[PDB]
């Protein structure tokens, strides 16, 4: 995250850190005790699918404070329509091997109904994006969880104000090079507040971090609600990676 | 009251029905109050609330 602030410990309790061989891979969002939403592209180069770990309740990567909960990733589910190394349909649903325990420091973000998200949430101007990604373009990653308030653009406006955005994406942020999500943040939440509760509206995708004349690109979670809900009702299948039909 | 406008007055989710009818609903871990619009937690750690802030 470029140009944000430290998320005070416990204030982003849905944030997930994904590790592979102990190394930072991506972020994610907890939506239930066993389900995490992340970005498909995070998994483009995974060799050993068995070595993927999700950590909840993380804050400061330099220390252990006892609020962290680590789980093995049992399933990584990716839409059929996602093509590795691209941006469209950049979403993954991860099943944890064992539920996390909800605590003051570990709480799911609400996955909204599609109608609500489209009719109401899509019109809330500002939303929060968070992660342990790069603090600067071509810079070091963060040791403490960072958060940033970004405004959402209608796609027409995005295109105009920009110095390929599909219906499965949206733009948010700033064009002045001061504030953005960055490498290391992908998969993390774009969270939207409405009447006292927070909801998942986007996933940090990719494409150029805090580049002048460009906005951040996020996966438009509303397009995937039904897809996600169906999968969460399904039994696990052997083998970690599952490609599931979309729609 | 239509769901498309002002969320139908619902705190959370809204469904249109046949006629001048609307029903609000709440996410799991919440229940709907008698006002027919408000949602109140039913569990300790409802989704989308921040415990340290809810406590202060
Ligand atoms: C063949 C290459 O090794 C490969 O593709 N590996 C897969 C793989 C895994 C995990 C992460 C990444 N990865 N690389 C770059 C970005 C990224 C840039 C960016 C700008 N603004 C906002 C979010 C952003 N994210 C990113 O998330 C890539
Ligand atoms: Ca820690």
């Amino acid at each position: 995250i470029v140009g944000g602030k430290v998320c005070p410990k416990g204030e982003c309790p849905w944030q997930v850190l994904l590790l592979v061989n102990g190394a930072q891979l991506c972020g994610g969002t907890l939506i239930n005790t066993i389900w995490v939403v992340s970005a498909a592209h995070c998994f483009d180069k995974i060799k050993n699918w068995r070595n993927l770990i999700a950590v909840l309740g993380e804050h400061d990567l330099s220390e252990h404070d006892g609020d962290e909960q680590s789980r093995r990733v049992a399933q990584v589910i990716i839409p059929s329509t996602y093509v590795p190394g691209t941006t469209n349909h950049d979403i993954a649903l991860l099943r944890l091997h064992q539920p996390v325990v909800l605590t003051d420091h570990v709480v799911p973000l609400c996955l909204p109904e599609r109608t609500f998200s489209e009719r109401t949430l899509a019109f809330v101007r500002f939303s929060l994006v968070s992660g342990w990604g790069q603090l600067l373009d071509r810079g070091a990653t963060a040791l403490e969880l960072m958060v940033l308030n970004v405004p959402r653009l209608m796609t027409q406006d995005c295109l105009q104000q920009s110095r390929n955005i599909t219906e499965y994406m949206f733009c948010a942020g700033y064009s002045d090079g001061s504030k953005d999500s960055c490498k290391g943040d992908s998969g993390g939440p774009h969270a939207t507040h409405y009447r006292g509760t927070w909801y998942l509206t986007g996933i940090v995708s990719w494409g150029g971090c805090a580049t002048v004349g460009h906005f951040g690109v996020y996966t438009r979670v509303s397009q995937y609600i039904e897809w996600l809900q169906k999968l969460m009702r399904s039994e696990p299948r052997p083998g970690v990676l599952l490609r599931a039909p979309f729609p | 009251l239509i769901c498309v406008n002002e969320n139908g007055g619902c705190e959370q989710y809204c469904s249109d029905h046949t006629g001048t009818k609307r029903s609000c609903r709440c996410h799991e871990g919440y229940s709907l109050l008698a006002d027919g619009v408000s949602c109140t937690p039913t569990v300790e750690y409802p989704c989308g609330k921040i415990p340290i802030l809810e406590k202060r």
